[PDB]
RNA sequence: UAAUGCGAUAAUACGCAUGACGGUUCAUUUUUGCCGUGUGUGGUCACGGUAAAACUUAAGAAUCGUCCA
């Protein structure tokens, strides 16, 4: 019961490491050529921004996932991006990758699942 | 806060006797050593009054009330034998991991056994299949046949009266049966040999 | 092609098919201007912006053997017939195909238009210049 | 030549793709001693011609003897000629037996006219292809070896020839 | 010393033409493609040379040894392109008839690491306290992995069994390890030689 | 209903049958020290020496060094910083595990090329090293002036200014400069201090 | 793909750490056999296929072991 690929401009991905999170924003013209990114945040950019004002324990934090969500909202928000597709795999399933997408919502960028 | 929070043998474990262990049986890696995974306890009808195969749950009530006495974690039905059979069960079981199962081996080697009639040593250690993870795992087994030993079951006797025994097993985790018995030698039970 | 999650996305995602190589083959396998004129009038309706940017190549590829004589009339021929496919896929084509198509047709000393310099520029004017990373 | 149309290059359902056994060239492996079957089979599995691959050679003993052509073979046959091999060569010697027959055959009685069905089993053949060792041997000189080799030719169908190891 | 012949590029449909006339298509493995041109080498070598060379040592034999080839051109035979040293790898011969097919060898200088299955030989196996009672000595294992160095390569191991009895067995762990050469593998404990009465129970 | 398992017993290689038929040379502490400090680049020092055989007291203080020189005299790119992170964590530690083993020579160097690095220091690797050698006399039979120019010029860049330490070393650092031996070193490190003196 | 991977509190701040040896798992189409179609007095014929089955020597990658010759 797979259902029928659907072809989206714009889409977000997650790649969830033992150490950080790291999300990317792929902007598409056809299947069958690379993409663009547009958006490259990840835990590690957010570490080294609070740790400087607020100290934070480690990378995988609430204080950072909550962090990379916003700083992705703001990326988006200047580029005038405010509809975004999730593509789902094993790693959009972890517990950090969830923070941070239910962070993106309150903020108000719409992700759609299908 | 006058409550039991912490744990003796974890820290006997861990800052005490884990070295020891390394000095004896020297290994490359630092994790590669003895140790305790979990320890599982068992009541089935062949341990009760009760003289039958299969027993409705709410014959099993009472036993299952009692595991939680002595562990202190609500325990739960064995599973039915078969799909046909629904409401009937086997047994009881809880199992216990971490701290939890740190304190429950203290008081049972410092009261409990010393005050069984029969009690020598424990069995020898049976290696299991490994699973497809590839790890072998030992397991070392024994019963305790007098539960009326815990000072728990006095306030109200009457209510645990049927209780008679247990059975206890414990996995461990080594290169070689030899580092087993040296485990259970640090743990303070002596091993029938 | 794979489905394991990795760090780049962009270039992980990408779909790639027999078809595809198929037609690739045959653009390479052409000997001289008038086999891949034929090639090209075959796959008119099969010709992506992948296909067209590697044809560019090949014009400059053929014209080496042609050290002394200028550029051959079959040459000149598929150069204009090239652009109208470059014109219609101008805004869907990556760095690395617009690096390898002025590069074809610079080397056949041809000239283009004003107009399409200007679109195919875009790749490193927009996003202020991201694109350029993704370059080799 | 492959006789299949576009749609079938592109789409083939036969993801899973086996070689038929008529032609596969892969060697029959060792018998075993399971027992025989009850259920008739098709005249096509008793037979076997493909030649042997070019790399074949005895794997235990010293001296054997192989097949030049095929045949097919039934279990009477093998019986007379183990009998013949075990009291030819000695009681002090290394025998080994790489066939078998298990493909059972089918016949009908005298009197009975065509159709009505399929026959029952009468008896057991196996297949045999060109170049097959079929018998090894050891602790045994070469001409005890010729020896057997002359005593069995008299009582089989097909060419028969001496392996040796090297 | 053998002798090879050099040939055109052709497909494999013309290799039953060579073996008419009487020579046997071999191939030689291992040289640079940089400095020689080539990673492999097609020739074809006399059938009358190569029967010889197989008698001699044998299918399985040959393969521990080593062979010199000179390469001529076959209108002129008093051309000589240049000379080769190598070591038979494997052959393919007819199941039918027992005729060479193919033959591939291993370019071996003297300074190379080869991987060569030694056969195993014995002695003194007459003059054997389990021979005189009445028993047999079986041979498990007849070739034995082994890596060589190009200049000393083990013809053959040499058992000695004059001093074995019944149920007697000789593993890997006690065979000969000549200088230059080591053991293959890690199935270490496996039966090699057995000295026992049983004829395989038939 | 329970299997049971039976472990398949260990193979011990065979005596008198070598690991290996390649030629690979014995290699004592002077060479590998050699090795270390001929590198160029950021994967060499990192592959000079590995392994719990070489990479021993000794080789971690030779790459804290010659770390120090590659990053003074090149710039790097974002791969090439990584690995020289991944350096500077690796000896460290293991520096902390084998403080005790360590010579004369190689506590000064420590200091030395812990100063210049700009990563944070660890533990308490610089207060160690200086217990060790606060004993007096060791830096008073130093007799190589470049472990006393090196000790004297790290604790100047790290701003100690020991009073004890540096009255020893004034007069040892004067007759460097007199014997024309570690001369910048040693004027360096007089020249900071006397900054320090009249500050 | 060192913002990697693995871990026996398994969580990731801490532990092992990217080299070197050893053992396992993955080019003249390697070139022979074999198979398919056409033609055929049953083979002194032609072309193609084997990423369907047997068969060569490497080089590399992924684990694993290891005070390292």
């Amino acid at each position: 019961p797979l259902k029928p690929l659907v072809f989206r401009p714009l889409k977000l991905f997650f790649w969830a490491t033992n150490r950080h999170v790291h999300a990317k924003v792929v902007r598409f013209s056809s299947p069958f050529n690379e993409g663009v990114p547009v958006v490259d945040i990840s835990t590690f950019d957010a570490f080294n921004k609070l740790k400087g004002s607020a100290p934070v324990v480690a990378p995988r934090s609430l204080e950072c996932y909550k962090e990379v969500a916003k700083m992705v909202k703001e990326e988006t928000a200047r580029q005038n991006i405010n509809e975004v597709t999730l593509h789902l795999n094993s790693h959009a399933s972890d517990r950090g990758v969830r923070e941070v997408v239910r962070e993106l919502k309150n903020l108000g960028l719409l992700v759609k699942k299908v | 806060s006058s409550l039991h929070l912490t744990s003796r043998y974890h820290h006997m474990f861990y800052n005490v006797l884990y070295r020891e262990m390394m000095l004896k049986a020297p290994k490359t890696k630092v994790e590669q050593g003895p140790h305790l995974e979990s320890i599982t306890l068992t009541i089935k009808t062949t341990d009760t009054r009760l003289d039958k195969d299969i027993v409705d749950k709410w014959e099993l009530l009472l036993f299952s009330l009692a595991l939680e006495h002595i562990t202190g974690e609500p325990a739960a039905f064995l599973p039915p034998p078969n799909r046909h059979v629904a409401n009937k069960s086997a047994g009881v079981t809880v199992t216990l991991k971490g701290e939890k199962m740190f304190n429950f081996l203290e008081k049972l080697v410092y009261t409990i056994l010393p005050n069984q009639t029969g009690f020598e040593g424990v069995p020898q250690p049976k290696t299991l299949v490994p699973g497809p993870d590839g790890v072998v795992k030992r397991v070392v087994d024994f019963g305790v046949t007098n539960l009326l030993l815990y000072p728990d079951f006095e306030e109200h006797f009457g209510v645990f009266e049927p209780i008679r025994s247990m059975q206890v097993r414990m996995m461990i985790r080594s290169d070689s049966d030899e580092s087993c018995n040296m485990l259970v030698s640090g743990l303070l039970v002596p091993q029938l040999e | 092609n794979t489905g394991v999650p990795g760090p780049r996305p962009e270039v992980a995602q990408k779909l790639s098919t027999e078809y595809q190589g198929h037609i690739l083959r045959m653009i390479s396998l052409a000997e001289s201007a008038s086999e891949l004129d034929e090639v090209l009038w075959s796959s008119k309706k099969h010709l992506r912006p992948v296909h067209i940017a590697r044809s560019c190549l090949k014009l400059e590829y053929l014209r080496t053997k042609e050290k002394g004589r200028e550029v051959s009339e079959p040459i000149k021929n598929l150069a204009s017939e090239l652009e109208n496919y470059v014109e219609l896929y101008s805004t869907k084509f990556t760095i690395g195909q617009v690096s390898q198509l002025v590069r074809g047709l610079s080397s056949i000393r041809r000239n283009i238009q004003p107009d399409l310099l200007l679109k195919l520029a875009a790749v490193v004017v927009a996003d202020d210049g991201r694109q350029v990373q993704l370059a080799n | 030549f492959r006789r299949r149309t576009w749609p079938a290059v592109c789409g083939s359902l036969h993801i899973w793709k086996k070689m038929p056994w008529r032609i596969d060239q892969a060697p029959p492996p060792m018998p075993d001693s399971k027992p025989l079957t009850r259920l008739r089979a098709k005249r096509y599995e008793g037979i076997k011609k493909v030649v042997m691959p070019n790399s074949t050679q005895l794997q235990f003993g010293l001296y054997g003897i192989r097949s030049m052509e095929s045949a097919r073979l039934k279990d009477n046959t093998l019986e007379a000629i183990r009998r013949t091999i075990r009291r030819k060569i000695k009681k002090t010697g290394r025998l080994w037996i790489m066939i078998r027959a298990t493909v059972p055959m089918t016949k009908k009685p005298l009197g009975i006219r065509m159709g009505k069905g399929k026959g029952s089993i009468d008896h057991y053949v196996t297949p045999i292809r060109p170049g097959q060792i079929l018998y090894e041997f050891d602790r045994i000189s070469r001409p005890i070896a010729l020896q057997a080799l002359r005593a069995i030719q008299p009582k089989l169908p097909c060419r028969l020839g001496l392996v040796e190891w090297s | 010393e053998l002798t090879a012949y050099a040939r055109t590029k052709t497909k494999k449909s013309r290799a039953k033409y060579l073996r008419e006339d009487g020579n046997i298509p071999t191939v030689i493995h291992g040289f640079d493609k940089a400095t020689c041109g080539f990673h492999n080498l097609n020739l074809c070598i006399p059938e009358k040379e190569a029967n010889a060379m197989v008698r001699k040592y044998g299918r399985n034999g040959c393969a521990a040894r080593v062979v010199k080839v000179k390469v001529v051109d076959h209108a002129n035979p008093e051309k000589v392109f240049g000379y080769l040293r190598t070591r038979p790898c494997s052959l393919a011969i007819t199941a039918t008839s027992l005729k060479l097919e193919l033959m591939h060898l291993q370019y071996c200088p003297q300074d190379r690491l080869v991987d060569v299955r030694v056969p195993i030989r014995l002695i003194n196996d007459d003059v054997a306290p389990g021979v005189k009672k009445g028993g047999w000595i079986s041979v498990k294992q007849r070739l034995v992995g082994y890596q060589c160095r190009g200049n000393s390569i083990p013809p053959h191991i040499e058992v000695d069994a004059k001093h074995l009895r019944l149920d007697d067995k000789v593993l890997k762990r006690d065979l000969p390890i000549p200088k230059g050469t080591r053991l293959l593998g890690c199935d270490f404990d496996a039966v090699v030689l057995h000295c026992t009465t049983d004829v395989g129970k038939e | 209903i329970e299997e049971y398992y039976v472990v398949p017993p260990a193979c011990p290689p065979p005596p008198h049958n070598p690991k290996t038929l390649k030629y690979v040379p014995k290699l004592n502490r002077t060479q590998i020290i050699a090795r270390v400090y001929e590198a160029k680049t950021p994967t060499e020092l990192e592959n000079s020496a590995l392994g719990k055989k070489f990479f021993s007291e000794f080789a971690a203080v030779a790459k804290l060094v010659r770390l120090s020189q590659l990053r003074r005299a090149n710039v790097y790119n974002s791969r090439d910083d990584a690995m020289c992170v991944s350096i500077y964590n690796t000896s460290v530690r293991v520096a902390d595990k084998l403080l005790h083993l360590s010579s004369d020579e190689e506590l000064c160097g420590l200091i030395w090329a812990l100063s210049q690095l700009p990563y944070p220091e660890y533990e308490n690797l610089v207060d160690r090293s200086l217990q060790i050698l606060l004993e007096e006399d060791k830096p008073l039979k130093t007799g190589s002036s470049l472990a006393v120019s090196r000790a004297a010029a790290g604790l100047a860049s790290l701003g100690r200014w020991d009073a004890s330490t540096w009255e020893v070393l004034v007069p040892l650092l004067r007759k460097n400069v007199q014997e024309g031996k570690e001369v910048e070193l040693s004027n360096l490190a007089l020249g900071l201090y006397d900054a320090r003196e009249t500050v």
